[PDB]
């Protein structure tokens, strides 16, 4: 169900099928929401970073795993909010189709 | 906030009896792209390691982030290099470890990050360099430009604030060296990281710098934006650029005040 998590510099919350993130997704702050991933990816559709200030390489490859065991349950994820600078990160490296949605 | 991540101010140099630097002064603005050039042999990637700390000057200030390095105390200095990170050219490669190891142990013993999300950090950063399919290969079994390209994964591993390159592009046919370009600048784009890069591959680290310096003669001897340097007329400015001396000014015709012909009256 509805689900929330704050700390210091990240925050994450729940509602019904939309894991929505705030803060820094940074590799220092980021282990929190690596430890609970699977239940912060039970039956969620769509993954919402509109209040994400930066994402670093491996906030990123959280993401991927996020993404990745989230449609492991059945559940195809859209990504929201993201800012264009996760993007060029993505780029960077070469990101496939079907590990992140554009 | 401070603007220049780094402020060099009348910084001079001297090694034994020869004179290496004379009152220079030049700034890295933060989060932007600053490059750095000039004939061989006339200590840029000194500079580098002014800048790092690891040397220091003989007179002047080295301000990193508001900070003068030369009068830091060494505690002080060793926590604020891990803001840092340096790309020689001598540098080498542990021959013990792959080349996946090789750019993981950065991140092992600073990052203190779970071993899923390492690997797949490894995998992606060895992806921006081209030897994703180069990872189990020792040190000994890579060619030139594919061992520079592994030094260059691992000092791009942790990101930190300033990232230092000399001469990022050497050794590299040159759709590799677009590829590379690409990297800093993209690296600069996402992350904001503040990118110094020394090189004598001129068009190319020009595409991306939003500042430039040109050093002879032990100081500085121009800077600006490429199309500033194309209508320089400075004999040593020219005699670098063009390669040959006592050449056309590319950009024949120099330009105005900028703020004039933009905000006029």
């Amino acid at each position: 169900e509805n689900l929330y998590f704050q700390s210091e510099s990240l925050s994450w919350m729940q509602t019904g099928d939309t894991l929505a993130l705030s803060g820094e997704l940074d590799q220092d702050v980021l282990l929190p929401l690596w430890e609970m991933r699977e239940e912060a990816v039970k039956g969620i559709t769509c993954i919402d970073l509109s209040r994400v200030s930066r994402v670093d390489t491996g906030g990123l490859a959280l993401l991927l795993h996020l993404i990745d065991l989230a449609k492991k349950q059945g559940n195809n994820v859209t990504l929201q909010g993201v800012n264009d600078k996760v993007y060029t990160l993505a780029k960077l490296y070469n990101l496939p189709a079907d590990v992140l949605p554009r | 906030s401070v603007a220049n991540l780094v402020d060099m101010r009348d910084v001079s140099f001297t090694r034994g009896n020869r004179c290496i630097f004379d009152n220079i002064s030049l700034t890295v603005p933060r989060g932007k792209i600053t490059a750095i050039m000039g004939p061989s042999g006339i200590g840029k990637t000194t500079l580098l390691r002014l800048i790092g700390g690891q040397i220091a000057p003989d007179h002047g200030e080295i301000l990193f982030d508001g900070e003068n390095i030369p009068a830091m105390s060494r505690s002080r200095l060793y926590t604020v290099r891990k803001r840092m990170s340096m790309l020689f050219q001598s540098g080498a490669l542990f021959t013990d470890m792959n080349v996946f190891d090789n750019v993981a142990y950065p991140l092992r013993e600073h990052t203190q990050l779970p071993a899923p999300l390492l690997h797949s950090t490894v995998m992606m950063k060895l992806e921006a360099v081209g030897l994703r399919g180069a990872a189990k290969l020792m040190p000994s079994e890579l060619s030139g430009g594919m061992a520079r390209r592994a030094a260059l994964a691992r000092a791009i591993a942790l990101e930190p604030d300033l990232i230092m390159f000399d001469e990022p592009f050497v050794g590299q046919d040159p759709i590799t060296m677009g590829v590379l370009v690409k990297l800093i600048s993209e690296l600069n784009s996402a992350l904001g990281v503040t990118c110094v890069v020394v090189s004598h591959d001129v068009p190319e680290v020009l595409s991306i710098a939003d500042h430039a310096w040109i050093l002879a003669d032990k100081k500085i001897v121009a800077h600006g934006s490429a199309q500033a340097l194309q209508a320089n007329p400075d004999p040593r400015v020219r005699q670098f650029l063009d390669g040959i001396a006592d050449g056309p000014v590319p950009f024949r015709y120099p330009a105005g005040d900028y703020h004039a012909d933009l905000l006029p009256g």
